[PDB]
């Protein structure tokens, strides 16, 4: 459960990443590519080279996705509803991966926020994060 | 892949009482209907809207022969199951694109499977034996994914 | 979610395990001690060997819970809330070893039930048993 | 440790720069806040209600100073992090009780604040290779229980 001080948190950090959250996107997929190369076996139709237009086009669109779960933190279900069945029943990805793009999501906004990346804000995000996690996988089965 | 000698002695008593053209079909239909996502690697083989459907495929039956048929081979070959599974590790990664949880998975309902077959004679020593089998042919089909 | 199927199916698996609960409980906490040795770090007070009377006692606990759960399927983190409590702030038991415990519950009852063990109650029990492990660790932080 | 040898390179240029007294007490005190369940070891340590209180603590500090040392040691030993943290492994499993998994926990959090502190510099094949690393260390602690 999110509490006020994290729904706080994680406005803050994430409002500071402001204009940048599409090179973000493209940043932490790189890193989870790159890192847990089992990922890549869910983007066979990709150019995965560093810098491909797709994974810059990619990651705009799963930035998005997060500033509008982050706008609509109080109801992450409604808002995220579409994405949960897309992810269930199309494209059906494990479970497992997505700890793996969070966690990636995570040293993404360490190395580019050093003064917002509190303790406490670190918490914030690794617990908002789960819960889109949790959001997004909840219709598997 | 720490196999002890009454270890490696307990797997293969076992496996030879397994009838695995049987065993491989239940024990890839049951991960079809228990972990339904898996069934995207699937499609072209019809119908797998229930689980009777799932259960009852003559093309899941099948497959589930060859899946077995390949694993029996691992437990001839339990001091080298990554030159084993080498092409086959291969053939999943770079021309079916399957996430290597999966092979996770099927080892676990691989287990149960053989829970259910064999009842009281699974006893949990025996049990721990094919944990560590099951992920030992997991991390074999794991090992040349890039 | 459990569905209307699903819970018909925990429901008569549970009651054709009866009377047995206890000593499946006990078979499931002997079987995943043996096959995860990591879970014993969280039991170094208790005997662990074969037929200790610490495991059998615990087994019957554990079996206690579930019998509970299953009897309150449609308000489970209500009926479960003292127990997500003490995992969470006395126990402190990671989540990762939840799912080990609901796999050795399920080769136990698979073990024991072999009529009504069928794929879709398989499907239902592993999904029931998630659903436990969700409620118990959703006070962690 | 299938380390690349411009992996094994990258890991041991980055870690030349690494302030060890700084980036342990972080480490260390990043894990209790965002994992708080893991202060179950720690509670002779004192005070460790809040993240200011975690992250202020001197026997933290203290602590996390040791543990990065010991990392150290493993960059050392890359070759050989099973016998490198035999001990460790048999001292963290049969005297303190740690849940393996929790070394896990640990390692991302270290490449976490590796990112924080460096920066642009811990670019995406450097991290990758300190998965590796991570990984490897937490594999090697955990091979000796039982
Ligand atoms: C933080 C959690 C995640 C979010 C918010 C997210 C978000 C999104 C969005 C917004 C889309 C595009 C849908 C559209 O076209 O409108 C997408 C598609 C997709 N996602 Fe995710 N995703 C997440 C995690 C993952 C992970 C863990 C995987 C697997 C590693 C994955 C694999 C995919 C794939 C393969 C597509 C289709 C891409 C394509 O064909 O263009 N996603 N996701
Ligand atoms: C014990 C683990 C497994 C073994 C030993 C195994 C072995 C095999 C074998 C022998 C084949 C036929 C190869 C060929 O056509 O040349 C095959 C094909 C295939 N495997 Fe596996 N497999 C395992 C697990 C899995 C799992 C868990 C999945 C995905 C859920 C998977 C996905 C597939 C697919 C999609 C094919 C091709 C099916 C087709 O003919 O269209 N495998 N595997
Ligand atoms: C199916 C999920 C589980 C349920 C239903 C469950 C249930 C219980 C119950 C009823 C108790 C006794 C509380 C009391 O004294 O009244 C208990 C205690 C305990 N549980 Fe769990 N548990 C679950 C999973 C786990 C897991 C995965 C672990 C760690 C591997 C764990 C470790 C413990 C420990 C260490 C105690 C204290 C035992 C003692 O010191 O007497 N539990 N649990
Ligand atoms: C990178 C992984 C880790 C390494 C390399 C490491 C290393 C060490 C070292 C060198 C010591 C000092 C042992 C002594 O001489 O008494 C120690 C102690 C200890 N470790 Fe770890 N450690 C690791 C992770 C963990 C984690 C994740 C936990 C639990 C969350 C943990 C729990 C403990 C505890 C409770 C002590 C005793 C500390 C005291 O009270 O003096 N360790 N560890």
């Amino acid at each position: 459960v999110l509490s006020p001080a994290d729904k706080t948190n994680v406005k803050a950090a994430w409002g500071k990443v402001g204009a940048h959250a599409g090179e973000y996107g493209a940043e932490a997929l790189e890193r989870m590519f790159l890192s847990f190369p089992t990922t890549k076996t869910y983007f066979p139709h990709f150019d995965l080279s560093h810098g491909s237009a797709q994974v810059k086009g990619h990651g705009k669109k799963v930035a998005d996705a997060l500033t509008n779960a982050v706008a609509h933190v109080d109801d992450m279900p409604n808002a995220l509803s579409a994405l949960s069945d897309l992810h269930a029943h199309k494209l059906r990805v494990d479970p497992v991966n997505f700890k793996l793009l969070s966690h990636c999501l995570l040293v993404t906004l360490a190395a580019h926020l050093p003064a917002e990346f509190t303790p406490a804000v670190h918490a914030s995000l690794d617990k908002f994060l789960a819960s889109v996690s949790t959001v997004l996988t909840s219709k598997y089965r | 892949m720490h196999l002890t000698p009454e270890e490696k002695s307990a797997v293969t008593a076992l496996w030879g009482k397994v009838n695995v053209d049987e065993v491989g079909g239940e024990a890839l239909g049951r991960l079809l209907v228990v972990f339904p996502w898996t069934q995207r690697f699937f499609e072209s083989f019809g119908d797998l809207s229930t689980p009777d459907a799932v259960m009852g495929n003559p093309k899941v039956k099948a497959h589930g022969k060859k899946v077995l048929g390949a694993f029996s081979d691992g437990l001839a070959h339990l001091d080298n199951l990554k030159g084993t599974f080498a092409t086959l590790s291969e053939l999943h990664c770079d021309k079916l694109h399957v996430d290597p949880e999966n092979f996770r998975l099927l080892g676990n309902v691989l287990v149960c499977v053989l829970a259910h077959h064999f009842g009281k004679e699974f006893t949990p020593p025996v049990q721990a034996a094919y944990q560590k089998v099951v992920a030992g042919v997991a991390n074999a089909l794991a090992h040349k994914y890039h």
